[PDB]
């Protein structure tokens, strides 16, 4: 589970 | 309904934390065939990301239980886990296919500016990536080719049109690096992209205002966190 | 489906945070007409409380926007907020009616022990209370009478059959006090019930194990917190 | 918004 772009 | 009413109801659904409703309202707004403002683009993204995010989380939980039960969990398993994982999977594929349909029927072609084009091509890569997380067989190969092609077009445009600290350009590169590592099994390419993206943006951080810096470093930190996990 | 498969799928849905699915699985399990274990009772409650809780939160957000727009928000308002509040309201009423149907068709009558009977009568009071939060006219009066009658029967049984620190007895009294304050507009009765419940349970806390104490005081603290707000 | 019984 890599980190992807957050959603705001 | 009129477009303005659909947008109003999307914003209400957002405040009410009703993300399925929010996505349906924004779908109807998109289908009017006019461009989205930055605000509206973000409403669309927030809505569908919340919906698919819950489905992804559910799918991962179920798939993990299913594997640990195909690992000699014998007699501790009827078909229930597999059946329920398949159900959630079909629902997730439907939502991803709906978003991709909006992107290919309206949003990408109709976008009048490069930043919007990058935003939507990144979204196209992302929802193909989510499909790839659950795909098998020939479907998986097609999906992976489509994700790569969307991400690459977005990357080309962003390098031409956006500064290296632009948060959209950074988030695109971050997500393409995740695609390399997790989906394409190209960890060399993933680590290379994440490090190069970080380095080329670092180089500019000293020119940034307080507010610009916060946006950019939020994404750069995630590049750093992935490099930790991946190295 | 067999009951055991429905329970298994409810537990999977719980791990997957799929509470609508979880509730539907437990509904099917209840409709087999056999009693629920304590575990299963809690699956049922968790599932429907999550579903109605999201609807309640949404309804409160929307209703508040609607009132602040009926407060001279003139020309900042078409029918969108009202229409969407009504939609969420109808959906909430449906879920509450479904739970109440399970309680009246199966759970209360079939319960073979007093603790289960109290648990289900408390649930009956709670879901009538949620209906009362949105009700108007004659519906509201009927609903409030039904909530009071269920809570009162539960209270009578719990005073006969459960010690004053029992967490179920405490949570029942807490929720009946909220009914008095918020629904019946009987704040004298609410404050009286909350204080008496706290005092009679305090009196026993010195006999309780570490684990019993934690359960009981969790609820007693909420009684204290409400008394703060209400006094 | 009073506090009601938590759900575990
Ligand atoms: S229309 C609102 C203003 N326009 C914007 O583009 C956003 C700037 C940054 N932002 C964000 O939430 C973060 C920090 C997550 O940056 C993003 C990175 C990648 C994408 Cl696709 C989107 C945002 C808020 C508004
Ligand atoms: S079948 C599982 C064991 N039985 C129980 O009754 C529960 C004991 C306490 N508990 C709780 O979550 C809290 C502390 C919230 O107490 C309750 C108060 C009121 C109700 Cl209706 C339910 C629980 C866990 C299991």
């Amino acid at each position: 589970r890599s980190y992807s772009s957050p959603d705001i | 309904m009129e477009r303005a009413s659909l947008i109003q109801k999307a914003k209400l659904a957002e405040q009410a934390e009703r993300y399925e409703d929010m996505a349906a309202f924004m779908k109807g707004a998109v289908e009017k065939g006019e461009e989205l403002s930055c605000e509206e683009r973000n409403l669309l993204s927030v809505a569908y990301k919340n919906v698919v995010g819950g489905q992804r989380a559910a799918w991962r939980v179920l798939s993990s239980i299913e594997q640990k039960s195909n690992e000699e969990g014998s007699e501790e398993k009827g078909p229930e886990v597999r059946e329920y994982r398949e159900k959630v999977e079909t629902e997730l594929q439907g939502v991803c296919d709906t978003v991709l349909g909006l992107l290919d029927s309206h949003l990408i072609k109709e976008a009048g500016d490069a930043e919007s084009r990058v935003f939507y091509l990144k979204m196209k890569g992302d929802y193909y990536r989510y499909l790839a997380e659950v795909a098998t067989g020939d479907d998986k190969k097609r999906i992976i080719d489509s994700a790569r092609s969307a991400y690459q077009e977005a990357m080309d445009i962003s390098k031409k049109e956006m500064p290296p600290t632009n948060p959209i350009r950074l988030g695109l590169a971050l997500n393409f690096s995740v695609f390399h590592y997790e989906i394409a099994n190209s960890p060399e390419e993933a680590i290379s992209l994440a490090k190069t993206t970080f380095d080329e943006a670092m180089a500019d951080l000293h020119t940034l205002s307080e507010d610009s810096y916060k946006d950019s470093t939020l994404i750069m930190q995630l590049l750093r966190d992935n490099l930790t996990l991946w190295t």
